[PDB]
């Protein structure tokens, strides 16, 4: 009855004047990279040693 | 790029000036001590070409099936094949630049496909061990292969011809003379000559230290840190 497309779209973080939305991992980019590259460095320091 | 004839003259005026075999014109060396001096220049260049990386050369080594140990001698080359001591030739050299048996240390070997193979890696299939400095032990001679072996090199042996040209940096000629003087003056076993040999030998280190304290022999190395991007680290 509504005479419209039977789809409902909701954004997570809206993009200004844009139908689709921007997710969470867009701002979280390179933070995971740095944190992983430091944790891997710490694990490298511990494991590549002589205990 | 001086000549051995010129090296004889320059040696006769600076280092071997009080030597007996200096001819009456003072600008040459008599024909009885020339084997001695030539045997000192050859050792002199070998030492200088050992400390500094002065001559980096690569000679490709084709794979022959059934052979894993690949000595990098001149008897196995193509232009200098010696059928009496080599079953088949597997090194590759052009007539203008034949193999001169001048390998001091092997540094980095690539393949016919472009894959770098590690050296002396116990846990590393695709690794070419060297059981002795002038050899090579490839454990899998695959079909259609070859090995561009980048190695430290010494000056080609000076046979004695006075027209053979010497590859030494101009700044290091004051150290070759101070090593010929050391070798010559130390064999006379006289107190006066021995004390001069020490001075000439110590000056060899002093000049070989000033050459490395000013990067005149290309010893300092800088490379792009390609490891950074591979380990992650966005």
């Amino acid at each position: 009855p509504d005479g419209k497309l039977p789809f409902v779209l909701v954004p997570y973080m809206p993009r200004k004047r844009e139908l689709y939305g921007e997710a969470d991992a867009e701002l979280l980019g390179d933070n995971q990279k740095i944190l992983g590259a430091t944790m891997r460095g710490m694990i490298d320091l511990l494991g590549r040693s002589a205990n | 790029m001086r000549k051995l004839s010129d090296v004889y003259k320059v040696l006769a005026l600076t280092s071997l000036k009080s030597a007996g075999f200096i001819t009456d014109d003072k600008v040459n060396i008599e024909a009885w001590g020339k084997p001695e001096v030539l045997a000192h220049i050859n050792e002199g260049l070998t030492r200088l070409h050992s400390r500094f990386v002065l001559r980096t050369n690569n000679c490709i080594v084709e794979m022959k099936e059934g052979r894993t140990d690949y000595p990098l001698l001149a008897r196995y080359s193509y232009e200098r094949f010696d059928p009496a001591k080599a079953p088949y030739p597997y090194i590759m050299d052009t007539p203008q630049e034949p193999f001169q048996e001048d390998v001091i240390k092997i540094l980095n070997v690539y393949d016919s496909k472009g894959i770098r193979r590690k050296l002396n890696d116990d846990h590393d299939k695709n690794g070419l061990f060297t059981p002795r400095p002038d050899v090579l032990q490839c454990m899998w001679p695959r079909h259609f292969e070859a090995l561009n072996v980048l190695y430290q090199a010494k000056h080609p042996e000076l046979t004695g011809d006075e027209n053979q040209e010497i590859d030494l940096p101009e700044t290091l000629y004051s150290a070759l003379e101070n090593w010929v003087g050391y070798r010559y003056h130390t064999g006379l076993n006289t107190e006066g000559s021995t004390a001069k040999a020490a001075e000439y030998l110590q000056l060899y280190e002093s000049i070989c230290g000033e050459v490395v304290d000013f990067d005149l022999a290309n010893g300092s190395m800088s490379n792009t840190n390609v490891l950074f991007e591979k380990r992650g680290w966005v």
